[PDB]
């Protein structure tokens, strides 16, 4: 998933892209894919 | 040939000219400089 | 192209790191990657 | 198909029995011509 970043893959955002491009959208990748951890940790320690 | 074309079209006509089959070198776009704004928008011209 | 040693690579563009080998998939031919699940890239064929 | 200027065709060449109508019967289309032309199309007709 995308998370509204303009590249699912990282690296093609990190060649395509200036660095304060970059940023900005690196971040949607990892606040995006980090949330995503923060939801299943909690699904296994639920679960667990 | 692009460039050094003779007439370029008016806006309402225009040229989609495939380049293909072929290799493409960018800096002799961009290094030679006397190019008013090259923006790129996703790439970094760099990359390329 | 080194095989079955782990090798930075870049083919056509599309880059990784990994250990390239030989493969018994079979292409159609008009194709050029493989994926599975993830956006992973999985299998390729050598460009030249 | 035309999609954004390219085209596609699919196929099979296939046998059969019968006159009247279709085998009812499952095949994938795997294609043969590919071709990012640009044109449209709003109608047609075959020949004979
Ligand atoms: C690279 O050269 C080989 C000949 O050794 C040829 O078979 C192959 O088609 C070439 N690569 C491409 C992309 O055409």
């Amino acid at each position: 998933s995308n998370f509204g970043a303009i590249s699912s893959v990282l690296n093609d955002i990190l060649s395509r892209l200036d660095p304060p491009e970059a940023e900005v959208q690196i971040d949607r990748l990892i606040t995006g894919r980090l949330q995503s951890l923060q939801t299943y940790v909690t699904q296994q320690l639920i679960r667990a | 040939e692009v460039f050094n074309a003779t007439r370029f079209a008016s806006v309402y006509a225009w040229n989609r000219k495939r380049i293909s089959n072929c290799v493409a070198d960018y800096s002799v776009l961009y290094n030679s400089a006397s190019f008013s704004t090259f923006k790129c928008y996703g790439v970094s011209p760099t990359k390329l | 192209l080194v095989k079955n040693k782990c090798v930075n690579f870049n083919f056509n563009g599309l880059t990784g790191t990994g250990v390239l080998t030989e493969s018994n998939k079979k292409f159609l031919p008009f194709q050029q990657f493989g994926r599975d699940i993830a956006d992973t890239t999985d299998a390729v064929r050598d460009p030249q | 198909k035309n999609i954004d200027g390219y085209f596609k065709i699919y196929s099979k060449h296939t046998p059969i029995n019968l006159v009247r109508d279709l085998p009812q019967g499952f095949s994938a289309l795997e294609p043969l011509v590919d071709l990012p032309i640009g044109i449209n199309i709003t109608r047609f007709q075959t020949l004979l």
